[PDB]
C-alpha cells in the first residue's frame, strides 16, 4: 500500500476499524458469559479446607 | 419482677477450680431488660491475665442458676490479642427456666500481636435475651386462593 | 436449495444420530479447565 | 451393669488373641480417633464413671500422639432422666475437666433423640448459585449436635415440640425452634446442613413436615481451617412445611 | 425453580419395593459403593431385604 505519505496514515485506520471489531467481538464474548470473570466459577475450583480439633458423644447415659 | 444473677469468672495457668465474684446481672422477666454492672480489674489481677493469655488458657464463666451451674469456656488470646470484647446471651426457656449462656467474642482472631495497659482498663460487655421462636406452619390458605384465582 | 460447500450437514446428521443413540454416557474427560455455561452444550443428557 | 468389648474378624469369624481388661465401673462412653498409628491401624478410647480415659490399643506412639494433640478432643454426655448437658474436655495426658454445661427441667421438657453428623461424608460443592451470578456461601459444621425435646404433658391444645441446635465444642445454641400444636412420634435426619424432621398435628389431624436449613452470607471466611472457638457468626435458618399423608415408621 | 405447594402425592412410580414388602420396619442402613452412583440399601425388621 505504500504509495505515498498519506495512505501511510490511511492504512492506520484501516487498522483500528479491525481494532474496534476486536473490540465488539469481546463484548459479545463477556456478553454472552464466555470469560468467566466471577466468583461461582471461581467456587467451582475452591478445595474444601481441613477439619481441625474433632469432637464427639452420645446418649448413652 | 427483678431478678439478680452471680456470674463468676476463672483465671489460673491450665487448670480452673478458683471462681470470683466480678459483678451483677439484673434480669426482668416480665420487661425483657438485661443489665449488667461488674468491678473493675486490679493491676494484679490484669498481670496474671496478660500471663495466661500467653500460656494459651481457658476462660470460664461461671452462672448459678436458682440448683443448676452453667459454665462456658472462651479463649482469652483472642481477648488480649483484641480490644476487650465481650458478647453475653442468656437463653430461656417458654416459662421460667434458664438452658444455660454463651460468650461471644466479635474478632475472634489468632495474630496476637501486643497489648498495652491503656487497653485492659474498662469492660466491654453486652447482654442479649434469646427466647424461643415459633416455626411457622402450612401456608395453605394462600395457596387455596392462588388456585382459585 | 442454496448448496455453500455441503461438508456441515453430513457432519451434523452424524453427530445427531450418535448423540440420539447414546442418551446417557461419558466418554472422557477434557484436562482443560472449562465453565459451568458450557455444561448444556458438553453433557446433553446428562442429569 | 457389666460392660464387655470383644476383638472378632469380620471375615473369617475367630478371634484375635488381643483383648483388654475392664475394671471399676461399666464404661460410659466411646469414640473412635481417626488417626492411626502402630501398624495401619485406628484408635479406640473409652469412658468410665470416674471420668477416665482408657485406650485399648495400649502403644508408646499412641500415647504420644495423643499427648501431642492434648486439647484436641471435647466429650458431651446427654442424661434423659437427669436432663443434664454437661461437656468434659481431656487437658494434658489423661484428665477429665468440665467445659460447657447445660440443663434443662426434666419436668418441662424431655430428651427423646439426639443425632449429629456422620464421620465419613465429604462435601463436593461448598456454595450454591443466585439469582444472577453471585454466590452463596454455606455452613458445614462438622462438630455440632441437634437435640429433641417433648413436653411431659399430653393435652389436645398444649403440646411442645422444639430442637435446639447446639455446638459440642463450645456451648452455644445456634438455633433453638419450637412448635405450639405438634406430638407424638417425632423423628430427626440430620445432613450435610439441612435437618428434616417430621411431626403429627393434634388441631388438624394431619403430619406436617418441616425442613430446616443452614445457610451463611455472601462473603467467605478463613475457608482454610474450620473451628468452633472462632467464628464469631450467627447463620441464616430457613424453615417451611409440606403435608406428607403417611406414618414414616 | 417450581411454584411452592403443600402437597406431596406418593407415586406408584417411585416404589423400589414392587412385590417384596417389609411387615415391620423397624430401620433401613445405606451403604455407599464404589462406582460413583450407587448406594446399596438394606432394610432390616421383621425380614430382611437388599
Ligand atoms: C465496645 O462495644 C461496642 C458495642 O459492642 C463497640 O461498638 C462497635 O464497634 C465496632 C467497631 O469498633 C463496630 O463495627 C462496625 O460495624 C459496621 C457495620 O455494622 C462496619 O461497617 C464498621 O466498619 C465496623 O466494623 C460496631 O458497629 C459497633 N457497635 C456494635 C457492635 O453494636 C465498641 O467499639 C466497643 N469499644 C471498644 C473500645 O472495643
Ligand atoms: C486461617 O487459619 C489458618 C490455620 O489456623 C491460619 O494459618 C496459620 O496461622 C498461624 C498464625 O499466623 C501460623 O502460626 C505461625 O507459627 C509460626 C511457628 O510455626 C510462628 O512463627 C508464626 O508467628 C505463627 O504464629 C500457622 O503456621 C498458620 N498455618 C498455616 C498452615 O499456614 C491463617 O493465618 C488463618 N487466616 C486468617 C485470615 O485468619
Ligand atoms: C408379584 O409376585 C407374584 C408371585 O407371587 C407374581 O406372579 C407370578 O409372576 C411370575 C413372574 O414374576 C410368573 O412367572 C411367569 O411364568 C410363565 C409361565 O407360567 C413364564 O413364561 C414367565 O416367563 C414367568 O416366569 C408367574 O406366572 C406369576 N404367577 C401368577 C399366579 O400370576 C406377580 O406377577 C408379581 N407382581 C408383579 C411382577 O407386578
Amino acid at each position: 500500500l505504500e504509495s505515498s505519505s498519506q495512505k501511510f496514515l490511511q492504512g492506520l485506520v484501516y487498522l483500528i476499524g479491525n481494532l474496534m471489531g476486536l473490540a465488539l467481538a469481546v463484548y459479545k464474548c463477556q456478553s454472552m458469559g464466555l470469560l468467566p470473570t466471577h466468583a461461582s466459577d471461581w467456587l467451582a475450583f475452591i478445595e474444601p479446607p481441613e477439619r481441625m480439633e474433632f469432637s464427639g458423644g452420645g446418649l448413652l447415659l | 419482677g427483678t431478678v439478680g444473677l452471680l456470674l463468676e469468672h476463672s483465671f489460673e495457668i491450665d487448670d480452673s477450680a478458683n471462681f470470683r465474684k466480678r459483678g451483677s446481672l439484673l434480669w426482668n422477666q416480665q420487661d425483657g431488660t438485661l443489665s449488667l454492672s461488674q468491678r473493675q480489674l486490679s493491676e494484679e489481677e490484669r498481670g496474671r491475665l496478660r500471663d495466661v493469655a500467653a500460656l494459651n488458657g481457658l476462660y470460664r464463666v461461671r452462672i448459678p442458676r436458682r440448683g443448676g451451674y452453667v459454665s462456658s469456656f472462651v479463649p482469652a488470646c483472642s481477648l488480649v490479642e483484641s480490644h476487650l470484647s465481650d458478647q453475653l446471651t442468656l437463653h430461656v426457656d417458654v416459662a421460667g427456666n434458664v438452658v444455660g449462656v454463651s460468650v461471644v467474642t466479635h474478632p475472634g482472631g489468632c495474630r496476637g500481636h501486643e497489648v498495652e495497659d491503656v487497653d485492659l482498663e474498662l469492660f466491654n460487655t453486652s447482654v442479649q435475651l434469646q427466647p424461643p421462636t415459633t416455626a411457622p406452619g402450612p401456608e395453605t390458605a394462600a395457596f387455596i386462593e392462588r388456585l382459585e384465582m | 436449495m442454496k448448496g455453500n460447500v455441503t461438508n456441515v450437514l453430513p457432519m451434523i446428521l452424524i453427530g445427531g444420530w450418535i448423540n440420539m443413540t447414546f442418551s446417557g454416557f461419558v466418554t472422557t474427560k477434557v484436562p482443560f479447565p472449562l465453565t459451568l455455561r458450557f455444561k448444556p452444550m458438553l453433557q446433553q443428557g446428562i442429569e | 451393669g457389666m460392660s464387655s468389648l470383644y476383638v472378632f474378624n469380620p471375615i473369617f469369624g475367630k478371634w484375635s488373641q488381643v483383648a483388654p481388661p475392664v475394671l471399676k465401673r461399666p464404661i460410659l462412653q466411646s469414640l473412635l480417633l481417626p488417626v492411626m498409628d502402630q501398624d495401619y491401624a485406628k484408635v479406640l478410647l473409652l469412658i468410665d464413671d470416674e471420668y477416665k480415659v482408657t485406650a485399648f490399643p495400649a502403644t508408646r506412639n499412641v500415647l504420644r500422639q495423643l499427648h501431642e494433640l492434648a486439647p484436641s478432643i471435647f466429650f458431651y454426655l446427654v442424661d434423659a432422666e437427669q436432663g443434664r448437658l454437661c461437656g468434659y474436655r481431656l487437658r494434658k495426658d489423661l484428665t477429665t475437666e468440665l467445659s460447657w454445661e447445660l440443663t434443662i427441667p426434666p419436668e418441662v421438657q424431655r430428651i427423646v433423640k439426639v443425632k449429629g453428623k456422620r464421620s465419613s461424608e465429604h462435601v463436593h460443592s461448598q456454595g450454591r448459585v443466585m439469582g444472577d451470578r453471585s454466590v452463596l456461601y454455606k455452613s458445614l459444621n462438622p462438630n455440632l449436635l441437634a437435640v429433641v425435646t417433648e413436653s411431659t404433658d399430653a393435652h389436645h391444645e398444649r403440646t411442645f415440640i422444639g430442637i435446639f441446635l447446639i455446638d459440642g465444642v463450645t456451648g452455644r445454641i445456634i438455633h433453638s425452634s419450637v412448635q405450639k400444636k405438634a406430638k407424638g412420634p417425632v423423628h430427626i435426619v440430620h445432613s450435610e446442613n439441612w435437618v428434616v424432621y417430621q411431626y403429627w398435628n393434634t388441631k388438624a389431624r394431619r403430619n406436617e413436615f418441616t425442613v430446616l436449613e443452614l445457610y451463611e452470607g455472601t462473603e467467605q471466611y478463613n475457608a482454610t481451617a474450620f473451628s468452633s472457638l472462632d467464628r464469631p457468626q450467627l447463620p441464616q435458618v430457613l424453615q417451611q412445611s409440606y403435608i406428607f399423608p403417611s406414618s414414616i415408621s | 425453580l417450581i411454584p411452592y405447594s403443600p402437597d406431596v402425592q406418593i407415586h406408584a412410580e417411585r416404589f423400589i419395593n414392587y412385590n417384596q414388602t417389609v411387615s415391620r420396619m423397624r430401620g433401613i442402613y445405606t451403604a455407599p459403593s464404589g462406582l460413583e452412583s450407587t448406594c446399596l440399601v438394606v432394610a432390616y425388621g421383621l425380614d430382611i431385604y437388599q
